[PDB]
């Protein structure tokens, strides 16, 4: 078997392969996660240099890991499939042995553990992917939003963004998001998510994807017209 | 067809006192109707004030004691010369025995010593690792003869207080080392009379805080 | 230079630089002394600390009731090698009912260290060991180097400034060799020997580490207030 | 584990499964549900060797649920039954085979047709209008040969099922403590609480 | 040891790119152009053969267009030998799915698995990636007619009309111009050829330098037919559209 | 390039020495041992204010009688903690007793050098392992990726380690109470931390014989922070 | 799982004041067929140990090779191979005992019963038994097969316990062994007249005696015996 | 063995005998057949003594590792399923285990799970396991109601073991009582059959088959 230590330390104490994997994430299309009072919303960018696409069959950016948990990402698309598959298998394995679906923290911890393993295993490179994992624990109404990255570290976020120009949208969320009072309703949370993406995207046509997750396995993806209504509303209020 | 097990006979006996504990065993070793040895010890000092005997199939018995002795040695290396407590030794032995659950050591094991409060302790095992602390246990070929006698004389079973209309039980009390050795000697002479695989000699190992002392007594050689 | 990338490469002058760099890790290590008479063998080891708040790194390891060593260099490598010796000593006991000869103990360590210096991927051990023991041919003292070279000696020392103690023992050879049936006087000679390698610092109660094996003496280590006698 | 029945009617599939769990001379439980929902429109009942039954049912359940998540799509009853058969077909030539017999009742949403599959522990699959495993079949098949019609309603199917249970309660040696009945149709799976 | 000679095929650049994947794509950009166009009632696959020689046997040849099963086909761009390794794997995977579920494999599932194999070569194993880009053209009863592409990175995407290989930039602009959603197969056939005719590096587009295929529901009642065009059939369709 | 298990000319393993530099970049972690207990405290260091700081788990339970704080590439610590927990529980299963703190530390440190060309590189994280047993009492250990571990009366690791260690040198004595030690960790943490110390960006924990290993709540730590500020202003 | 083919019968032995004696006949039986008559079943290891082996001869020959190889291995890197670090009887026994038990534990035993007789470096008498099951035991007298049933009773009249060992001379001990071998020849159907005897003394060392014969046999009384009951002629 | 445990108004009662057998030989009269997994989980055991003892002690270790990893006490369902999945791997090898994992959690409430060595795992309100299970069932079923008091429930469990200890030749020694509430398990003492039988006979007026 191919054994080479690809991920290793450098004189200054850095693992360059993990850091270069972060650069791949920075290149990837923007992804945002905002959690409200009774919901979580996952916003995603889709680059508009690709026309003549078939949106029916093209892999969607947000992926269901189980009926109650979702995973979006930024970075290498091919790598993301491997993490999603493993996560989906672990989700069914957890239900089989514990007789209870995974918590969002547990699923995140597993995915992060896989990512970490590839930073100190021989013959493999790190995943060029950072994920946003969101959902609701079984029989619980408290919204959960977590982030992972190539190194393997993970943490919970009230709101967070990853990918290209993420530092711009993070700047937006940091002043606009109030800890004491998060988005009370679904509409308020989605609007804030779309607003944050509109700082970066370009046009609000077929460039923005939105997926709303609610308690008790209530997940739905918004259509073009539904998203376009938020874009139309925000721009009219902006001109002031 | 080849049969990997054999019966080497003999019998063993463990009794616990207040500040001491004894582990006795006859020195006879047999196969079928032949005597192999009139003096072949099977009660061993294993260090850390733990005495052990694994009676039944001697090859398995020696193998087990040898492995436990080695377990004690590596316990010192891996845990800064810490003394192996009798309760910890017992649990370790369970894993040794259960490790061969599907090809067992054909032995009834007994260990004796002092617990961490300085009080006498006897632990006893089945062939596959089941164990239990007791004041009293006989093991081996003549266990069925000796054990009920011990229930009567050590734990005062079926004995009531005279003139109380069988209402008040005889109170439990610790026995002196002198009284315990009397029961051991009588137990083995009685077992020697009625069991053909028991005889030749009796070797007792006594365990106090001071250390491990030995005592030997002759038994009938027929 | 170009021939020190790994242990599988010879230099143009026929040197193994990775083995030599492993040898260098020993010189950085704290000093330890070994010596023997005809009845007893003694290890004296100067323990090292990170700072005043830290503990003093334990240098001496027991291998069997009749054998043990002191270390100088990478401590984890000493743990690997000592563990191997513990198994080999133990194998000799269980299988042959025989205490392992100190000479065979050295031969086994030599052969284990050698395999690491001839194969790609692995590395040499980064530690030197002083093995003492009492077997069927009396008291013994060995010096192990991770090149594979093992040497039997009356006395020796390894580590930083070990030349001072080694010169003293070379002078004292005729005196301490005849300290028979006297443990305390043989230790005193060892404590005086290690003192020749001291600079600025002196031997304190939680700094010094002594071990002894002999005719009617199992391998035992002395630390703390037990070594206050010899200061 | 003993009695599992299945009846396919016009617009649904009805599965009846006994509630008794017996070991030795003791009925340990009289309310046992011998099915697992594989998907929203597919139900599998099971019977056979103790332990094997549930272990197999849940293993299949996990795999089908994994497929559903991956493709965001429900597998057809025919496809599920083929997957199950293959697993049992592998099993029979293993070191220790699953000794489990199953009935797979499902509603195909693309065809708008109910479907009932009978698969034994060897991996022997058959599509049937009515099915049974174990000794039950020796009574129910002939009974259904007589009383069954292909164009029956769900209510007619339940009466037809009541006729089977009555016969089994009369002539079977063992007390199987009645049955749990479940209906599979276009609207999914639901349990008949009063039977 | 051997470390000295290791190219390290599965590592990141400082910029966060996969060297070998990028260089494999550079290789594919010199390969003969392959175009896929999806219509409402079928799919077209067109591909240009790499500088044909006059003594090349044209009728009994297969370079670009391969059949994976009865419902799915692929157009190749890159190393043919590499593509054939992947194609046989894809053919086997399709038969495993049929054996397991007694149903023809859904197009995306086949595409994903083949793309996952390519992904593996970029993350582990220390081997070079497959220097191949596929255009998948297929049909199933869930999504109907589908066009996908995969590249050495193992990343795949769905398309209405797409090109791979050489001059994709020019080809994609022309497709984006003339393509519309209510298009028929016969119109898509014409678009595919017109696009190759303008993007080709050759002087003039001829029958002997082309491979062509369609996936229609043109068979009798609710069933799909794969037509790998013969040399004479390409000659006729080339005259019919008015290119020669 | 060059081998993973290569020695430098000075006699050190390159990869081990480079991993020590990674640990210096990590967040500060302090441990203090007393006769009344061992205290462990860490700097959380949230990279952004949107990050929910209570999800930052840099203090960890190994067993009821052993706790652990970390510093450096904290993702690497997950497998180390998993091993420690298994080692502790496995020893309880084999020997029907609590496992010695030193023996636990030694078991964790055996993983450290199991790397080469086993895992591909050393761990990029240092651990402070605090605990109690019947033999050697309250103990604090510093476990490095070199496979070496030292026992300490008090120890600081991370970015502000050399500054904090010098402060611990002066402040530590053998008669410290638990309450005094708690404040001393908070005092020294506030000195070396970039941002201002509060209950959300710093976490305390302790291990006592009676109550075992306990991570303090943000309400309990907040009062100790308020008690600390008042006592410094009082003279 | 084995069955023994070519087999060797009793090996008998005992302790005396200065050392140990061991003996075994020179027969290799093939069931009831007395096939091979020149078989040596006493194998010396060094000048201080003799291993007596009964049971399967093929396995005996395997054990011979193991002991032969053990002497070679002990000599490697050992300047004191013929002195302080020479092979002891206790070392040789424990090695065999380890092997015998390992082989039975793998259900593939060496179908033998072995007696290791010798004298230790400190002058102590060594005599211990081990067999196909890995069962070990020591006693003043040891015997295998029929020897256990017929020889031991006779040898125990000379040395009945530990305290009888200093009181037993080499002359008395050897006479008892030679007598036991005769009794075995009378009564064991798989025994031969020819045998080998070995004495390991702490003073005079190893004395190996070959080509001995059972003699002074009582057969004369046979002529008077007629029929099985009433027969007179 | 004879072991039982039943759910009722005031939580769960758990009662076991204390006899060990080696055929017709009485190996012990003082054996512990309730393993205390944690303050909220109990495990009864019946069958092979070593198998039971070894694997239920092992189960406790797995439950401890769960709460370390998940920062939360393991559910009764998950705990029972760890054990049932374990014995299922050994199916056919000859393990002999009849356990009843009894405990309380917030999400489940009071819960009992029967698990055995041939892989059967059942949730239920009443279970009796062991050689004398039928004798216990006879007394328990005929007197059981959901609305039993803690005092009456404790006694019924005790009286059911006593019944089996009497009739079953492979059960006896003494009765070990437990009571599981929302606050955890509570031990209700060891009761020697030597004294308990006559005490019950006299006070209750039962056991008229015996010579009084
Ligand atoms: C009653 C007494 C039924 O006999 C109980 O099930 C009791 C439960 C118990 C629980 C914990 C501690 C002790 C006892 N079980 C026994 O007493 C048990 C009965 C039994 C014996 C053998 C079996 O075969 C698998 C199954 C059940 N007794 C023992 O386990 C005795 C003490 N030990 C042996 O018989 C030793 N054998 C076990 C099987 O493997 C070979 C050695
Ligand atoms: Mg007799």
């Amino acid at each position: 078997g191919y054994d080479r230590a690809l991920s290793i330390f450098s004189p200054d104490g850095h693992i360059f392969q993990v850091e270069y994997a972060l650069e791949a994430v920075k290149r990837g299309t923007c992804a945002v996660g905002v959690k409200g009072k009774n919901c979580v919303v996952l916003g995603c960018e889709r680059r508009s240099t690709l026309k003549l696409q078939d949106t029916r069959i093209t892999p969607s950016k947000v992926s269901k890991i189980d009926s109650h948990v979702v995973l979006s990402f930024s970075g290498l698309n091919a790598d993301s499939r491997i993490l999603i598959e493993k996560a989906r298998v672990e989700a069914q394995s957890h239900r089989l042995t514990l007789e209870d679906p995974v918590t969002v923290e547990y699923l995140t911890r597993y995915v992060a553990g896989v990512q970490q393993r590839y930073t100190q295993s021989g013959g493999v490179r790190p995943f060029g992917v950072s994920t946003l994992i969101a959902g609701f624990d079984p029989r619980d109404d408290e919204p959960k939003l977590y982030q992972t990255e190539p190194s393997g570290i993970y943490s919970s976020w009230s709101a967070q963004t990853i990918g290209r120009n993420s530092k711009t949208v993070r700047e937006f969320l940091e002043k606009n998001y109030d800890r004491k009072e998060p988005p009370a309703t679904v509409e308020e949370c989605v609007k804030l998510t779309v607003r944050s993406l509109l700082e970066v995207v370009q046009t609000g046509a077929k460039n923005i994807e939105i997926t709303v997750v609610k308690p008790d396995s209530d997940i739905v993806a918004l259509s073009s017209e539904e998203i376009n209504q938020y874009v139309t509303q925000i721009e009219q209020e902006k001109q002031e | 067809q080849f049969n990997p097990y054999g019966d080497n006979g003999g019998t063993i006996l463990g009794i616990a006192g207040e500040d001491f504990a004894v582990l006795a065993g006859d020195t006879r070793n047999i196969t079928d109707y032949s005597i192999n040895s009139r003096y072949e010890p099977k009660v061993f000092d294993c260090g850390d004030n733990i005495v052990m005997s694994a009676n039944g199939f001697a090859a398995d018995g020696d193998a087990l004691v040898k492995r436990f002795k080695n377990s004690v040695k590596w316990y010192h290396f891996d845990h800064n010369d810490k003394k192996l407590s009798i309760n910890s030794a017992a649990r370790n032995i369970q894993h040794l025995l259960y490790g061969k659950r599907f090809f067992p050591y054909y032995v009834h094991t007994i260990i004796a010593g002092l617990d961490e409060d300085g009080k006498g302790a006897v632990y006893s095992f089945d062939p596959v690792g089941s164990y239990e602390r007791e004041q009293c246990r006989a093991g081996g070929a003549a266990a069925s003869l000796i054990m009920p006698f011990l229930d009567n004389q050590v734990n005062f079973k079926n004995q009531y207080e005279p003139g109380t209309n069988g209402k008040v039980k005889k109170p439990l009390k610790y026995l002196s080392v002198e009284e315990v050795i009397k029961l051991v000697r009588d137990s083995f002479t009685s077992a020697t009379e009625r069991h053909i695989q028991v005889g030749d000699g009796l070797e007792i190992l006594i365990v106090t805080k001071d250390g491990v002392r030995k005592e030997f007594y002759e038994l009938k050689r027929d | 230079n170009n021939y020190d990338g790994d242990t599988v490469t010879f230099s143009p002058t026929g040197r193994l630089f990775q083995v030599e760099y492993a040898l260098e890790a020993i010189k950085q290590g704290s000093v330890t002394v070994g010596l023997r008479s005809n009845t007893h063998a003694v290890l004296v080891a100067l323990k090292r600390n990170a700072d005043e708040l830290s503990s003093y790194q334990k240098k001496i390891i027991k291998c069997d009731e009749h054998m043990g060593l002191s270390l100088a260099g990478l401590a984890p490598d000493a743990r690997v090698l000592s563990n191997y010796l513990r198994q080999q000593c133990n194998y000799s006991s269980l299988v042959f009912n025989r205490k392992l000869a100190v000479e065979r103990a050295g031969h086994l360590l030599c052969d284990k260290a050698q395999k690491n210096t001839q194969s790609y991927g692995g590395r040499p051990y980064g530690v030197g060991l002083l093995i003492i023991g009492y077997d069927k041919s009396g008291a013994h003292l060995l010096e192990f180097q991770p090149s594979g070279n093992v040497t039997e000696l009356y006395g020796t020392a390894i580590g930083a400034r070990s030349q001072g103690a080694k010169t003293y023992l070379e002078r004292t050879l005729d005196t301490f060799i005849k300290i028979d049936g006297n443990p305390d006087e043989l230790i005193k000679a060892g404590v005086e020997a290690i003192s020749q390698s001291l600079r600025d610092e002196s031997l304190t109660v939680d700094n010094l580490s002594i071990a002894i094996v002999g005719k009617d003496t199992p391998f035992t280590i002395y630390d703390g207030e037990a070594v206050a006698k010899y200061i | 584990m003993d009695i599992i029945l299945g009846i396919r009617v016009q617009d649904s599939v009805i599965l009846a499964s006994s509630k008794a769990v017996t070991r030795g001379i003791s009925v340990l439980k009289d309310s046992d549900d011998k099915t697992r929902q594989l998907s929203p429109h597919t139900l599998m009942s099971f019977a056979g060797e103790a332990g094997d039954t549930v272990q197999f049912a849940e293993y299949i359940q996990a795999n089908i649920q994994l497929y559903s998540i991956r493709e965001d799509y429900e597998l057809s009853p025919q496809a599920v039954s083929s997957f199950v058969r293959q697993e049992l077909a592998k099993s029979i030539r293993s070191r220790r085979p699953y000794q489990v017999n199953v009935l797979i009742g499902g509603y195909d949403k693309k065809k708008n047709k109910p479907e009932l599959y009978q698969i034994d522990y060897l991996g022997t699959k058959v599509e049937l209008p009515y099915g049974a495993h174990g000794y039950s079949g020796f009574y129910t098949f002939s009974l259904l040969d007589h009383h069954y019609r292909p164009d029956m309603t769900t209510e007619e199917g339940l009466d037809l099922l009541k006729l089977c249970v009555q016969e089994l309660e009369k002539r079977m040696p063992m007390d199987f403590k009645g049955v749990i009945v479940k209906i599979v149709d276009k609207d999914g799976i639901r349990q008949v609480d009063d039977f | 040891g051997s470390r000295r000679y290791d190219s390290r095929t599965t590592i990141f650049s400082p910029e966060g790119r996969l060297y070998q994947v990028e260089y494999a794509l550079e290789s594919i950009s010199h390969a003969g152009t392959a175009i896929g166009i999806m219509a409402s009632d079928g799919i077209v696959l067109a591909a240009e053969r790499k500088v044909t020689s006059t003594l090349l046997e044209q009728d009994t040849s297969t370079e670009k267009l391969y059949k994976l099963n009865d419902k799915i086909a692929v157009a190749v761009a890159g190393l043919t030998a590499d593509a054939e390794i992947l194609i046989n794997t894809a053919r086997i995977h399709a038969q495993n799915y049929l054996k397991t579920y007694n149903e023809d494999i859904p197009v995306e599932i086949l595409v994903r698995r083949l793309s996952d194999i390519k992904q593996g070569y970029t993350q582990h194993g220390g081997l070079r990636p497959f220097g191949v880009s596929f255009i998948y053209a297929g049909y199933d009863d869930r999504y109907g007619y589908q066009l996908y592409t995969s590249n050495p990175s193992g990343n795949y995407t769905g398309w209405k009309a797409i090109s791979v290989g050489a001059n994709t930039s020019a080809a994609q602009t022309l497709l984006q111009m003339d393509y519309k959603d209510d298009m028929k197969v016969d119109d898509a056939i014409e678009l595919a050829l017109k696009t190759l005719s303008k993007t080709t590096d050759s002087s003039a587009l001829t029958y002997d330098r082309l491979e062509f295929a369609t996936i229609r529901k043109g068979a009798n009642d609710g069933e799909v037919y794969q037509k790998i065009f013969k040399p004479q059939e390409i000659k006729d369709i080339l005259v019919k559209t008015g290119i020669t | 390039d060059r081998g993973v298990s290569t020695f430098s000319p000075e006699g050190r393993l390159f990869q081990v020495e480079y991993s020590l530099e990674a640990i210096k970049l990590g967040s500060t972690a302090i441990g203090i041992a007393t006769k009344e207990g061992v205290v462990l405290g860490v700097e959380k260091r949230a990279t952004s204010p949107l990050l929910e700081s209570d999800s930052i788990e840099k203090i960890v339970e190994i067993d009821r009688h052993i706790g652990c704080a970390m510093s450096g590439l904290t993702a690497d610590a997950r497998s180390m903690i998993e091993h420690a927990r298994t080692a502790a529980v496995t020893h309880n299963l084999y020997y029907d007793e609590d496992i010695n703190v030193e023996s636990l530390t030694q078991s964790v440190c055996d993983l450290a050098l199991r790397f080469g060309e086993l895992m591909s590189r050393p761990f990029g994280v240092a651990l402070l392992i605090a605990g109690h047993d019947a033999d050697d009492g309250y103990q604090l250990f510093h476990a490095e990726p070199s496979g070496t571990f030292y026992r300490y009366n008090a120890k600081a690791i991370g970015s502000g380690s050399e500054g904090a260690q010098a402060e611990l040198l002066n402040e530590w004595h053998s008669s410290l109470t638990l309450k005094e030690a708690e404040l001393l960790v908070l005092k020294i943490l506030k000195q070396v931390m970039e941002e201002k110390l509060d209950e959300n960006n710093a976490q305390l924990s302790c291990i006592t014989k009676q109550d075992g290993f306990k991570i303090y709540d943000n309400e309990k730590t907040a009062e100790l922070i308020k008690e600390l500020k008042e006592k410094e202003a009082a003279e | 799982t084995q069955q023994p083919i070519v087999t060797g019968t009793s090996v008998i032995s005992m302790k005396y004041d200065n050392g140990v004696i061991i003996a075994a006949d020179n027969l290799g039986s093939y069931g009831s067929l007395l096939r091979f008559n020149g078989v040596e079943r006493l194998i010396p290891v060094g000048d201080n140990t003799v291993v007596g082996i009964s049971g399967d001869i093929s396995d005996m020959q395997h054990i011979e090779r193991l002991l032969k190889d053990l002497v070679t291995e002990n000599a490697y890197d050992n300047p004191l191979a013929d002195a302080e670090e020479a092979l002891e009887p206790s070392y040789i026994f424990e090695y065999l005992a380890t092997v015998m038990y390992q082989r039975r534990s793998k259900m593939n035993p060496l179908w033998n019963a072995i007696i290791v007789a010798g004298v230790q470096s400190n002058g102590d008498q060594f005599l211990r038994y081990v067999n196909l099951l890995g069962v070990t035991y020591s006693s003043p007298t040891l015997a295998t097969g029929f020897g256990a049933h017929m020889a031991n009773p006779l040898l125990r009249k000379v040395v009945d316990r530990e305290s009888d060992i200093p009181k037993t001379t080499v002359q008395v001990a050897e006479e008892a062994i030679v007598n036991a071998m005769r009794v075995l020849y009378y009564r064991d159907a798989r025994s031969s007249r020819n045998f080998s005897l070995a004495i390991i003394d702490k003073n005079t060392g190893l004395t190996f005696k070959k080509n001995l014969q059972v003699e002074n046999m009582k057969w004369d009384f046979a002529k008077d015996i007629k029929g099985y009951g009433t027969q007179k002629i | 063995t004879t072991t039982l445990a039943f759910r009722f108004q005031g939580g769960i009662i758990v009662a076991v005998d204390s006899r060990a057998t080696a055929g017709n030989w009485v190996a012990s009269q003082t054996v512990k057949k309730v393993i205390e997994i944690n303050p909220f989980l109990l495990g009864t055991i019946a069958g092979g003594a070593a198998d039971c003892q070894f694997w239920e002690t092992w189960l406790g270790s797995q439950c401890r590792l769960h709460e370390l990893r998940e920062k939360e006490r393991i559910s009764v369902a998950a705990a029972s399923k760890i054990l049932s999945n374990l014995v299922y791997q050994y199916k056919g090898a000859g393990l002999s285990m009849g356990t009843m994992i009894c405990g309380y959690t917030r999400k489940e409430g009071p819960t009992i799970y029967y698990v055995d060595s041939d892989g059967t795992r059942l949730k239920g309100d009443i279970f009796c396991v062991g050689s004398g299970q039928t004798f216990a069932y006879g007394v328990l079923d005929s007197n059981y109601k959901w609305d039993l008091s803690v005092e009456d429930a404790l006694y019924l469990g005790k009286r059911s073991i006593l019944a089996a200890a009497h009739r079953d030749a492979y059960s006896g020694g003494s009765v070990n009582l437990y009571h599981v509430t929302e606050d955890g398990w509570i031990y209700h003492g060891n009761h020697d059959v030597g004294e308990l039988f006559w005490k019950v006979k006299e006070e209750e007026g039962s056991f008229n088959n015996v010579i009084g």
